[PDB]
C-alpha cells in the first residue's frame, strides 16, 4: 500500500518504532506523537523511493527533493532519518551504481574472515563506508556455503538454492540487482513408495493430516503440559513425538479393552437370563404335567379337584407369561450383542504402511532443520516461525553463485588463504593465515578490527582449526557448543533426455525404514537442463559421507527405475556428490536451534568480543572481534537472506565504532 | 529451518 | 486444549515417560489385558451355546390354549366355594384368584370379600394362608 509496504519489505512495523530507531531517535520516541509520525512516513518514504531502484544510489540531496510538505520542512530530521538507514543497510546495499565515486582516503583497516554471503555483504558496506576492508577465504572461490555445479551445459546448486518467497526478503533487492532467473517452485509432490507405485490421494492426505496434528500435538506438550525437562535433559523434538505416537497406541488399547469390556458385561447379563430361563422352563415342565394329571381326573369332581385343575391353569400361564417377558429380552440383548461385534474400534492406531508414509514427513522435517529430530529443542526450534516470507518460493535457474561472484566486484580478496590464528588487544589485531597450496608461507595481517564469519562448524572444531589470542571467553565458548550445526547433502544427476514429468518439480521417495528415511527422499526438477537433484537428510546424511559417490548413484538410479521403468532411466552423463560435514571450511551445512539451546545463543554469537588493557589502570578499550554469519542472526538462521543481514548489520556496528554514529 | 519447506510445508505448531 | 481426536493427559504422560521402558510396558499391560478379557468372551460364548441348546423348541408343548368369558354378576355355589379356595391360597392377589374363578373381575372379587367376610370367616381364611 505504497509506503506501507516499502516498510513491509524491509521487515519493519509501518505505524512504529523499532528498538534500533529508539536507540538513534531518542528525542523522538519519547516526545509527541505527532513527531513520531513525521519520523515513520520520512522512513518509510525514503524506503519506497530506495526499493523503488535499487540499481542506483540513493542520495540526501535525491530524497530531500522527492519529499512533499509539511514532510520536507525539517531538513536535519530527513537527513538524520537517512544516515540511519544507509548506515543500517536498510538502503544503498548490494549492487548499485554510485552517483559521486567513493573518497579516495580511507579510514580505518579491516579483515574480514571469510568470503561467504555475510562477509562480501559486510565488506561492500565498509567500503562503501570509506574503510579499507580485506577478506581472507580458505577455498579458491567466493560464496562459501553457495556453492554452484558447472560442467557444460549443467548448472546444478550443491549449497543454497531456494530463495524463501520474495515478500519482506532482501534477495528481492539483490534480484533486481544481480540477473538471478527466479523461477517459481511447483508445490505439487507426489509420494512414491518402496516398490515404486504412487501413495493414493487418500491414505496421503490421511498421513500429511495426522503428522500435522502429531506436530500440533508436540507443542501442547511444551507449552501446557511443560514437557520440557525429563531426566534432568531437555526434551527433544523426536523424544516429543515418540510420547504422543505412544499416547495414541495406548488410546486404541484403552478403546480396545472397553469394546470388549462391554461384549463380556452383556454376555454375563445374558447368562444370567438364560439361567433364569432354564430354570423356569423346568418349572414349567413339571406344573404341566401337574395341570394334566389334575385334568385327566374325569367329571364329575369335587370343587378341590375342581380348584386344583383351575389353579394349575392359572399358575402355568402366569409362568408361560414370565417366560416370554424373558424370551424378548433375549432378543433384545442378542441384538445388542450383534450390533457391538459388527462395530469394533481401529485395530492399530498407524499400518506398516502409514508408518512409512509418516517417516517420509519426519525426513522432510529433518531436510528443512538439516538434522535429525532428536537433536531439535521442543520448546525453540521453530522459534523464528513469524519471520517467514510472503509468497511462492523460487529456484535460482542461473545458479546462487551469480550471486556472491556479483558481491566480489571491486573488493580486495585473498583466495586460498586459511587463517589459523586471531590476535587481539587494546591497540588493534592481528590476523595469521597460511597458502592452502603450500602451508609453510605465512601471512600476517594487522587491522583495526577483525569480523569474523567462520561457519559455526569451524568455530565448534576439536582440536580447533582457529586459534583465538587472547581464548574467547566462557559466555561466547558456551553458545558455541550449545547451538547446533547441522549437516543436508545432495545428489545431482545430469542426464541426456528427460523420463520424468515436466510439469512436476518435485517428487518423494518413502524410505523401507525409519533408519534410512531421510536417504535420497526427495527429488529437484528444477533447471533447463535435464537435471535431477536427490537429498541426503536427517541420520542418512553423516553416514552417506562414508560410501562412494558410484553406490550412491547406483541407489539413486534403483529408485528412479522403480517409478519410471528400467528402460526408460539412462545412465548418467555427469554426476556430484556433495560432503558437507566432511568440507573443511565448512564442517556441516546450516545451524539448528539445538535441545539446550535458544534463540538467546543467536544473539550471544552476534556479540562482538572487547580484549582487557594493555598496561593495567588503561581505559576500557573498544570492542576489537566481530561475528557474523547464518549462526548469528536470531529472526533469519540458516538462511542466505539471513547471512546477508548479519553482515549488513555487522557492518553498521563496526562504522559505528570507528568512524563514528550517523 | 521451518521457513525452507519447499515440498510439503508442515502446519502444526505455528 | 489437544487437537480434536488426540489424547495427551498429565497422569498418562508421566506413565510412559517414567523410565527407559516405561511405554512397553504399559502397551504391553493392556495387550496382555486384552487377550484375557477375549478368553473370557469365549468362555460365557460357549456356556451361552450350550444353555440356548437346552432352551431348543421353547415352552411350545406346555403353552395352553387361552380361554375367555363374559363377567358375570351372579355367584354360583360352584364359583364361591373356588373363591374360599383361592383366598387360602393366594390371599390378597385379588388378580390371582380372578384368574381361577374365570368369569369375576378384579372389582367382584374385592366386593366377595366385603360380602361375605362373616358367613366365609375370610378373616379365619387369610390367617391360615400367612400362617405357612
Ligand atoms: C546443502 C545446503 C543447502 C542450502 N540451501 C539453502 C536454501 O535453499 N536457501 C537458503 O536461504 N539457504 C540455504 N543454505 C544456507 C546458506 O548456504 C548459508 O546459510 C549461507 O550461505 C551461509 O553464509 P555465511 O557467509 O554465514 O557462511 P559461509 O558461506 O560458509 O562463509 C564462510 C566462509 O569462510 C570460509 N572459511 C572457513 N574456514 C576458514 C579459515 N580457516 N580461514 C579463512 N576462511 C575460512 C569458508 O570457505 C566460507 O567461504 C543451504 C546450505 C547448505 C549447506
Amino acid at each position: 500500500s505504497g509506503v506501507e509496504g516499502a516498510a513491509f519489505q524491509s521487515r519493519l512495523p509501518h505505524d512504529r518504532m523499532t528498538s534500533q530507531e529508539a536507540a538513534c531517535f531518542p528525542d523522538i520516541i519519547s516526545g509527541p506523537q505527532q513527531t513520531q509520525k513525521v519520523f515513520l512516513f520520512i522512513r518509510n518514504r525514503t524506503l519506497q523511493l530506495w526499493l523503488d531502484n535499487p540499481k542506483i544510489q540513493l542520495t540526501f540531496e535525491a530524497t530531500l527533493q522527492q519529499l512533499e510538505a509539511p514532510y520536507n520542512s525539517d531538513t536535519v530530521l530527513v537527513h538524520r532519518v537517512h544516515s540511519y538507514l544507509e548506515r543500517h543497510g536498510l538502503i544503498n546495499f548490494g549492487i548499485y551504481k554510485r552517483i559521486k565515486p567513493l573518497p579516495t582516503k580511507k579510514t580505518g583497516k579491516v579483515i574480514i574472515i571469510g568470503s561467504g554471503v555475510s562477509g562480501l555483504a559486510a565488506a561492500r558496506q565498509l567500503q562503501s563506508f570509506g574503510m579499507d576492508v580485506t577478506l581472507l577465504e580458505a577455498r579458491d572461490r567466493v560464496g562459501g556455503r553457495v556453492a554452484t555445479f558447472r560442467k557444460g551445459n549443467y548448472v546444478a546448486d550443491l549449497g543454497a538454492m531456494v530463495v524463501t518467497g520474495l515478500g519482506g526478503n532482501p534477495m528481492a533487492v539483490v534480484s533486481k540487482q544481480v540477473n538471478m532467473e527466479l523461477a517459481k517452485i511447483k508445490q505439487k509432490c507426489p509420494l512414491y513408495e518402496a516398490n515404486g507405485q504412487a501413495v493414493p490421494k487418500e491414505k496421503d492426505e490421511m498421513v500429511e493430516q495426522e503428522f500435522n496434528r502429531l506436530l500440533e500435538a508436540t507443542s501442547y506438550l511444551s507449552h501446557q503440559l511443560d514437557f520440557n525437562v525429563l531426566n534432568n535433559k531437555p526434551v527433544s523434538l523426536g523424544q516429543a513425538l515418540e510420547v504422543v505416537i505412544q499416547l495414541q497406541e495406548k488410546h486404541v488399547k484403552d478403546e480396545q479393552i472397553e469394546h470388549w469390556k462391554k461384549i463380556v458385561k452383556t454376555q454375563e447379563e445374558l447368562k444370567e437370563l438364560l439361567n433364569k430361563m432354564v430354570n423356569l422352563k423346568e418349572k414349567i415342565k413339571e406344573l404341566h404335567q401337574q395341570y394334566k394329571e389334575a385334568s385327566e381326573v374325569k367329571p364329575p369332581r369335587d370343587i378341590t379337584a375342581e380348584f386344583l385343575v383351575k389353579s394349575k391353569h392359572r399358575d402355568l400361564t402366569a409362568l408361560c407369561k414370565e417366560y416370554d417377558e424373558l424370551a424378548e429380552t433375549q432378543g433384545k440383548l442378542e441384538e445388542k450383542l450383534q450390533e457391538l461385534e459388527a462395530n469394533p474400534p481401529s485395530d492399530v492406531y498407524l499400518s506398516s504402511r502409514d508408518r512409512q508414509i509418516l517417516d517420509w514427513h519426519f525426513a522432510n522435517l529433518e531436510f528443512a532443520n538439516a538434522t535429525p529430530l532428536s537433536t531439535l529443542s521442543l520448546k525453540h526450534w521453530d522459534q523464528d516461525d513469524d519471520f517467514e516470507f510472503t509468497g511462492s518460493h523460487l529456484t535460482v535457474r542461473n545458479g546462487y553463485s551469480c550471486v556472491p561472484v556479483a558481491l566480489a566486484e571491486g573488493l580486495d580478496i585473498k583466495l586460498n588463504t586459511a587463517v589459523r590464528q586471531v590476535r587481539y588487544t587494546a591497540s588493534g589485531c592481528e590476523v595469521i593465515a597460511v597458502n592452502t597450496r603450500s602451508t609453510s608461507q605465512t601471512f600476517i595481517y594487522k587491522c583495526d578490527a577483525v569480523l569474523c564469519t567462520l561457519p559455526l562448524g569451524v568455530l565448534k572444531q576439536q582440536p580447533p582449526a582457529v586459534q583465538f589470542v587472547p581464548p574467547l571467553p566462557e559466555w561466547k565458548t558456551s553458545a558455541v557448543q550449545r547451538m547446533g550445526f547441522g549437516n543436508l547433502n545432495k545428489v545431482v544427476l545430469c542426464f541426456d533426455r528427460v523420463f520424468w514429468d515436466p510439469s512436476v518439480n518435485l517428487f518423494g521417495h518413502v524410505g523401507s525404514t525409519t533408519a534410512s528415511r531421510g536417504e535420497l527422499f526427495l527429488f529437484w526438477n528444477l533447471y533447463k537442463a535435464p537435471i535431477l537433484l536427490a537429498l541426503v537428510a536427517g541420520e542418512a546424511a553423516g553416514i552417506m559421507e562414508n560410501i562412494s559417490d558410484d553406490v550412491i548413484v547406483g541407489r539413486c538410479l534403483a529408485i528412479l527405475k522403480g517409478i519410471f521403468g528400467s528402460s526408460a532411466v539412462p545412465q548418467p552423463k555427469e554426476t556430484v556428490v556433495s560432503r558437507w560435514r566432511a568440507d573443511p571450511w565448512a564442517r556441516g551445512s546450516y545451524s539448528y536451534v539445538a535441545a539446550g539451546s535458544s534463540g538467546n545463543d543467536y544473539d550471544l554469537m552476534a556479540q562482538p568480543i572487547t580484549p582487557g588493557p594493555s598496561i593495567p589502570g588503561a581505559p576500557q578499550p573498544i570492542p576489537r572481534l566481530f561475528f557474523a554469519g547464518e549462526h548469528t542472526i536470531r529472526n533469519y538462521p540458516a538462511t542466505v537472506h539471513g547471512a546477508l543481514l548479519s553482515g549488513l548489520r555487522e557492518a553498521g556496528r563496526i562504522a559505528d565504532q570507528f568512524l563514528g554514529a550517523m | 529451518s521451518r521457513t525452507m519447506q519447499t515440498a510439503r510445508k508442515s502446519t502444526g505448531g505455528k | 486444549k489437544p487437537p480434536k481426536g488426540m489424547f495427551l493427559s498429565q497422569e498418562d504422560v508421566e506413565a510412559v515417560s517414567a523410565n527407559a521402558t516405561a511405554a512397553t510396558t504399559v502397551l504391553r499391560q493392556l495387550d496382555m489385558e486384552l487377550v484375557s478379557v477375549k478368553r473370557q468372551i469365549q468362555n460365557i460364548k460357549q456356556t451361552n451355546s450350550a444353555l440356548k441348546e437346552k432352551l431348543d423348541g421353547g415352552i411350545e408343548p406346555y403353552r395352553l390354549p387361552e380361554v375367555i368369558q363374559k363377567c358375570n354378576a351372579r355367584w354360583t355355589t360352584e364359583e364361591q366355594l373356588l373363591a374360599v379356595q383361592a383366598i387360602r391360597k393366594y390371599g390378597r392377589d385379588f388378580q390371582a384368584i380372578s384368574d381361577v374363578i374365570g368369569n369375576k373381575s378384579v372389582v367382584q372379587v374385592k366386593n366377595f370379600f366385603v360380602n361375605y367376610r362373616r358367613r366365609f370367616n375370610i378373616d379365619e381364611v387369610l390367617q391360615e394362608w400367612e400362617a405357612e
